């Protein structure tokens, strides 16, 4: 039957896999490729100088040992076999709060490819962090990024690159957010250097613009129509003391 | 004494990790719900509270037993032991299963081989809400779910005739809005990992007014109308008309302001900051009015006699005008 | 599933009765046992109840003091004394079980004490 | 002290009809009223355990209604082995019986 | 009790207790008190709250978990936890309001035919609160209810047990928060009557500042409560002392536009409004509160 | 307005077990924190807590110490938010007093038994402890049993005594009111011919 | 820097470095990179931070951990987390204020005789905060400032690392915020003195309204900072501005 020998085959499979090696644990470092599928950007707060984004985050990369011939087909397995599998322990530098979401199980996807490419999936929701320039609120646009580095291995023992290099982050042009527009995002691969080694390093950036119609018609209008109703005490004569002084009092509290 | 031997028979050689059929055909899977509540939906983040009694059946060919007993009823300890599709809610900002004071998950496998598993969650799931029309405004925004991991050619989702059912619809927490129907659907979406069968429940809502109403219109109406009073006072206590004037422009900022908290920071114009508006228009041209009053009793007051008296029958006859086209031209759509 | 109580006692005005019943069929740490009285034509009254698995028992205000109820686990029997009986307790005395929604689904015979010189 | 007033406490019927019989409570008692029949010379037996629930070998002539203070027991079909007594009994608290009703045949 | 969001909380000991027949043993002691963790091993029931919306279990500092099993095969299984659950308030009579709020308990993949529930003693003294059991500010526990029952579900018919306890609001704190200012409003609104028609703009602002503090009342008032879609009688008794303050100043209004034409209609229409306006806030006052005490 | 309190301490229990005892090595023993999920620990929990936690960074913040003799030491650290009810009848002129309560969940009276290691000295770094609104006043340590439908359960309380300070509340509420009220007087130096101002001044403070 | 909670957040990697006879190794590498998960199964200091409140450990995607074993017997081992501390803050001189920001650290249940700490490099070179790494609105980081020292508790002596953060507060949003209002309903509560005295209600709602402006601001300024005992310089500044105006209105009461 199909059963038994895909049963068979992902039982020779993990049979004698080490989780604590890479591929190529002492040969060329092993090549992680990145997509990004935005579900959506939640709350991008200026009080807490934070954004949330949940995503489709997915990693691509060639596990050797995690190849096999006699079946056909791409083997999609349960979501419990990520934890005996070596995965790449990719981390978001500028991130306050994430999670995966784990309903009705853990949101995550393992498949596996017959030339040893093994596919992985999770879904996130990410705090990430963006500090602001505001000296031109809200008459103003916001470019903050995400980063993704790997935290264990060096640029020797992994590398990272975008699966498709502009194609790799879809979903940014149906993201609609209630108080910004986001114009342009990009893509940015490099290396960190810190006191530990040199580590690979993406950045996916989104360039966010804010509206204007909520700052106009909540604060703008208010303070010109209030401004008006000050000049209107110029048609008061100067007889009147009482009433030119409360409207120019009260419009200066107000 | 038998079940034990029929569950331990079961788990002999079986791998939780391969769905049934994982080289054959895809796996169909029967989906139910039954929503306990939905919850309060805030339009400040675009999200809705939901609890539901999830259900889904499939068959699985290795839970396949001979004997005199047709179902074994478990608990949610055999729920990780044997295969469990990977479904989530695609628009779900946050969402936990219950596990007070046992895991809330049932499992249920049949003699042909059939499993039920059932489970209860509360999900925090999200749709935007074109606040256009606010609050006389109608939505319709979804519960999405599908498999993870597993495309179209590996599980196909399918509705049963009595899928969605929802409980009294009184015990829930909807204070703002009003339940009035829902409909189910199904599609296809192309995602890069694949193509998946993707299930959606629609949950049709419609705002009552009554809470904006007693928290907006009866108080601006009711400002406007005490700007109204200005016009009965004589035009020589200037203080007392400038100090009408001046106090309702206030108060309606300051409704207008308390009123646009309810709704997030969206950039367009609404059916209610509309009305607010409209409003302050209204106060602010009273206010105009008296000044124009006050400016013309001076050079002659010939013209300046007949002004309030021109506006005491303009200015209610304009604002009940305004309220009829407005109210008619939003109640119609 | 079935309670078996002792045959008819006839005493005397001023001494103790101790009425027996037996339970066969069930362990009674399991429930609680009830004791009720009828007197001829009219309706029945609680007399009090104990917890057998803990030993606790519980007497109605008009029978607190008078009554007192116990119970051997060993051979699955409650026991009801009363203590100093006048002239009008002349009833029969059921022995009862609690059942599924706290009724009394097991009942005893009944037991027709009489009281006279 | 739960008081079950129970009504009427002596009724005469006919075969083949149905008859109601009632049980009103002082306190509130959820649906722990329970419905007894004793023959004359017998111990009660069990007819209705909780509000409207059937004991096991019981027809299903006998039906009761409950409340949180009013509760009800209808027989449909009476036949001529009814001539018994029916009382109504509380459990919410430590139990408490009604006077009790004598069923008749005319 | 969150009145905000239609919840409540409660910190409970949940005791359950049945017989496994597969746990008899016979030892020198006759009830083994066991450990947190032996509970995981055997078979426990499935109990949750029907209600519940996000309920804790405590596990501080090891599992606030209890296992006793007697010689005879008994077997007592008690947690703590907190359950947060939901209670839908009826609003109308807001802040003078009554409730009873639920707990409703089953068994979750167990069926009528398969797990029943009980009291383990007297239903009226299965469910105790302890005395110094209260964290409530607001409401005033007046006891307790408990009942059982049968669902009728998609999978089976289900046993539930339902508990019910009456709370009854406090008024003391929107008596300040409302009720007094209100009334204060509307006696400072009526002050007005008592100075001269030649202070014009003196009576005016006394109209319109009392005016606006009816409607800055009316909005704190109504932010505290939730966004209910209907009046409650705290939102009756703010619009009929907005109806009182806005009478008055339109009666304001009406004698001065009465001055200089006829001078004896305005001093009337002052004298008569001096003594109208009490009256008829006392007689609201009295039916006000007569309606609402004894409901 | 929430009637609790937040308290991080390092909660320390110290028993002896006649199967943790050995004498081949003279030294006391400091295990890793993580064969305190092999040992056997009591089950000990605070009656009036709402949620707490052991701090797990970097690891998880709790201590395992053998000796000897048989005596096991097990410490934690626990921030935990304590429900305490308040009388808020003289804020902020107040006094409250309020608890930490400590019991063993599963193990009776009869089974475990509880007691303050020193009764007096157990119980340290509170005259070291600064609130920006109130200050330890005293503090008092009790042992019990209390009695439940299970069984008699030993209890220890920790309680606190915290009076609450008033410079704030009299610059931020009490003063103030008393300004606006002084405010208020100015009404009888205007001449009683100008109405308008000490209508304007009066209604203010009111409104004030 | 939250003042109101009097508390702060910072996130860093932490390196812990220490010497292992027991992991010695010989092969064909120098330096074994592995796993998180290898280093849960040796022996790894249990580090605590003294004053944290509510600190997090990153596992998003994987645990961020960090076991690099070298074939002499040397392991690093580095976490990456975020630290919620306890900041204790005298606010005299609010919002002129300088603060040092404490972080202490060091080893729970092993003492000065078992596990003690130090620093990698120099002390003045071991607490390294990056550039771009300010997530600071209202406080300016002006350098880092490390101690070690010995603490002795009811279970013994243990080694403290002690890292201080010196923060020197911004005032530029304090000034606009109550400063240039409170200044500015001085000099309009001064403006009614150029006023004719024939016009006794316009002073007076001038003077009324600058004293319920200032005891708005007062309030305002107040409900941000915490509810600290003493009196902050603000506080000060807002008394005598309050002084400045009160007596203005006592001024036109006399005229
Ligand atoms: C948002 O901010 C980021 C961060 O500054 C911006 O990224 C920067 O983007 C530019 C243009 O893509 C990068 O520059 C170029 O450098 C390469 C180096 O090989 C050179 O070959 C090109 O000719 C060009 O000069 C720059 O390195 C990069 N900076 C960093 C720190 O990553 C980004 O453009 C901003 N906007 C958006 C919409 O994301
Ligand atoms: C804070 O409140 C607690 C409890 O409300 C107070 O604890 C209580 O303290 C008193 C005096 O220390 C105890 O009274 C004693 O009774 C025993 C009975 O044997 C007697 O032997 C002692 O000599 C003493 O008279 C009382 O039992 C105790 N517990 C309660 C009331 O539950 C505490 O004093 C308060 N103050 C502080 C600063 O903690
Ligand atoms: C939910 O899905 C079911 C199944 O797709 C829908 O049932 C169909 O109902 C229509 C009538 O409206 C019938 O003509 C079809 O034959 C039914 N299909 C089956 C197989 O049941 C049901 O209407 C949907 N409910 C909605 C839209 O809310
Ligand atoms: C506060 C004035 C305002 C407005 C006045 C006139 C024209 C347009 C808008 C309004 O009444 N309500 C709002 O929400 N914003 C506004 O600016
Ligand atoms: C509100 C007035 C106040 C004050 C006024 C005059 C003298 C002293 C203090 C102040 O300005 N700031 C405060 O915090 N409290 C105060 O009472
Ligand atoms: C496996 O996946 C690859 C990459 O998406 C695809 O090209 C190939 O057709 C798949 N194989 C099968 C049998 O679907
Ligand atoms: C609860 O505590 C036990 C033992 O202390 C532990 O095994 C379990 O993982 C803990 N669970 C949670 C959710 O903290
Ligand atoms: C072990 O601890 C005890 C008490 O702290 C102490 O008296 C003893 O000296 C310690 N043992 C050694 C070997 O230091």
């Amino acid at each position: 039957s199909n059963m038994s020998l895909v049963k068979e085959t992902v039982d020779r499979l993990l049979k004698g896999y080490d989780i604590r090696l890479r591929p190529d644990f002492g040969g060329p470092p092993v090549a992680v490729g990145m997509n990004i599928d935005i579900a959506s950007i939640d709350m991008v707060s200026e009080v807490n100088m934070d954004y949330t984004l949940t995503m489709y985050f997915q990693q691509a990369w060639r596990d050797k040992r995690l190849s096999y011939n006699v079946i056909p087909l791409n083997l999609t397995l349960d979501n419990r076999v990520a934890d005996q599998l070596w995965v790449p322990d990719t981390y978001f530098l500028n991130d306050k709060k994430s999670f995966v979401h784990g309903v009705t199980v853990k949101n995550r996807m393992i498949r596996l490819h017959p030339d040893g490419t093994v596919l992985y999936g999770l879904r996130i929701t990410t705090t990430a962090a963006c500090m602001m320039d505001l000296r031109r609120y809200p008459l103003d646009e916001q470019n903050c990024t995400l980063e993704i580095e790997s935290y264990g291995y060096t640029t020797d023992d992994i590398e990272f690159y975008w699966r498709g290099d502009d194609n790799a982050v879809t979903g940014v042009t149906k993201i609609e957010l209630p108080q910004f527009s986001i114009v342009d995002y990009k893509l940015i691969t490099k290396k960190v250097v810190f006191s530990t080694g040199s580590y690979p390093r993406l950045s996916l950036s989104f360039k966010l613009k804010r509206n204007i119609g909520y700052f106009i018609l909540q604060t703008y209008m208010p303070s010109i129509l209030i401004t008006i109703l000050s000049w209107v005490s110029f048609w008061i004569n100067y007889d009147a003391s009482a009433a030119r002084v409360a409207l120019g009092i009260t419009t200066v509290l107000t | 004494g038998d079940v034990t031997v029929i569950l331990n028979n079961l788990l002999e050689g079986y791998d939780n990790k391969l769905r049934p059929d994982i080289g054959v055909k895809p796996t169909l899977i029967h989906t139910d719900m039954y929503v306990n509540s939905i919850g309060p939906v805030n339009a400040i983040n675009m999200e809705y509270t939901i609890d539901i009694f999830f259900a889904q059946t499939w068959y699985d060919r290795r839970l396949k037993f001979n004997s005199t007993i047709k179902v074994l009823r478990l608990n949610s300890n055999m729920v990780g032991k044997i295969w469990i599709p990977d479904t989530f809610f695609r628009n779900s900002k946050k969402a936990d299963a219950h596990w007070i004071t046992t895991p809330n998950r049932m499992l249920r496998i049949w003699n042909d081989g059939r499993v039920l598993y059932t489970l209860r969650l509360t999900i925090d799931a999200e749709c935007q809400l074109q606040l256009h029309n606010f609050p006389m405004d109608e939505h319709s925004c979804p519960l999405e779910f599908s498999s993870y991991g597993y495309p179209r050619e590996e599980i196909v989702y399918q509705w049963k005739r009595s899928s969605v059912e929802v409980g009294d619809t009184r015990s829930w927490r909807l204070y703002q809005f009003s339940f009035v129907g829902l409909r189910n659907t199904t599609e296809v979406v192309k995602t890069t990992s694949g193509d998946y069968v993707v299930m959606s429940v629609y949950f049709d809502l419609s705002r009552r007014m009554g809470y904006f109403t007693i928290q907006t219109y009866i108080p601006c109406t009711l400002i406007v109308v005490l700007s109204w009073v200005s016009f009965w006072i004589n035009k020589d206590a200037v203080p007392a008309r400038t100090s009408l004037g001046i106090t309702t422009v206030l108060t309606m900022t300051t409704l207008s302001t308390i009123a646009r908290k309810s709704l997030p920071k969206v950039s367009y114009v609404t059916a209610m900051d509309l009305f607010v508006s409209v409003c302050f228009i209204f106060v602010f041209s009273a206010l105009v009015e008296y000044g124009t009053l006050h400016y013309f009793v001076s050079s002659q007051p010939a013209r300046a006699a007949k002004m309030d008296s021109y506006a005491r029958i303009f200015f209610p006859t304009a604002f009940c005008l305004f309220n009829l086209v407005y109210w008619v031209s939003y109640l119609y759509l | 599933v079935q309670l078996q109580q002792s045959g008819a006692e006839l005493v005397k005005p001023g001494a103790s009765v101790k009425l027996s019943c037996t339970a066969s069929g069930f362990n009674i740490k399991d429930t609680y046992m009830y004791w009720v009285k009828q007197r001829p034509e009219q309706g029945l009254e609680w007399i009090g109840r104990i917890d057998p698995a803990n030993g606790d028992t519980k007497y109605d205000p008009k029978f607190q003091g008078k009554a007192t109820i116990t119970t051997d686990t060993f051979s699955n029997t409650a026991y009801l004394q009363l203590s100093s009986l006048t002239s009008e307790d002349t009833a029969v005395y059921y022995c009862a079980r609690k059942g599924l929604r706290w009724a009394m689904d097991y009942w005893g015979q009944g037991t027709s004490v009489t009281v006279s010189t | 002290n739960i008081v079950m007033t129970q009504s009427p406490k002596s009724m005469s019927m006919s075969v083949g009809e149905r008859v109601t019989l009632s049980c009103k409570a002082s306190e509130y008692v959820g649906t722990y009223v329970s419905w007894y029949q004793q023959k004359p010379e017998q111990s009660p037996k069990l007819l209705i355990y909780g509000a409207s629930n059937r004991y096991t070998g019981v027809p299903d002539r006998f039906t009761g209604s409950g409340s949180a203070t009013d509760f009800t027991l209808t027989i449909g079909s009476v036949q001529a082995e009814d001539l018994a007594d029916y009382h109504c009994g509380q459990s919410y608290s430590y139990p408490t019986f009604g006077a009790g009703t004598k069923l008749e045949l005319k | 009790v969150s009145d905000h969001d239609m919840e409540y909380t409660i910190d409970v000991f949940f005791r359950q207790s049945w017989k496994d027949e597969r746990l008899k043993f016979k030892g020198p002691m006759t009830v083994l008190r066991l450990n947190n963790l032996m509970a995981s091993k055997i078979w426990t029931p499935d109990t949750f709250f029907h209600n519940g919306k996000k309920s804790v279990a405590h596990n501080m500092t090891m599992p606030n978990k209890l296992l006793r099993i007697t010689e005879d095969g008994t077997l007592l299984y008690t947690m703590r936890l907190t359950v947060r659950a939901e209670c839908p308030m009826h609003l109308e009579d807001f802040p003078m309001d009554a409730h009873a709020c639920p707990l409703k308990f089953g068994s979750y993949a167990y069926t009528r035919a398969e797990v029943v529930y009980e009291w383990t003693r007297e239903p009226a003294r299965s469910v105790v609160v302890a005395e110094d059991g209260s964290r409530l500010n607001q409401y005033d526990l007046l006891g307790q209810t408990v009942d059982s029952g049968i669902v009728q579900s998609s999978t089976g018919e289900y046993v539930v047990m339902t508990t019910h306890f009456h709370l009854k609001r406090k008024i003391g704190y929107f008596v300040i928060q409302t009720y007094l200012p209100c009334i204060m409003t509307v006696i400072l609104s009526q002050v007005s009557f008592w100075l001269n028609r030649e202070s014009v703009p003196a009576r005016t602002v006394f109209g319109v500042t009392t005016v606006l503090t009816m409607t800055t009342l009316s909005i704190s008032a109504r932010n505290s409560l939730p966004k209910v879609a209907y009046a409650t009688a705290m939102d009756w008794f703010i619009a009929v002392c907005y109806a009182f303050v806005f009478s008055a100043l339109i009666e304001f209004a009406t004698v001065n536009y009465f001055t200089k034409s006829q001078p004896a209609r305005a001093a009337k229409i002052d004298r008569l409004s001096r003594i109208a306006f009490p009256l008829l806030f006392g007689i609201f006052n009295l039916v006000y509160w007569a309606t609402y005490l004894n409901r």
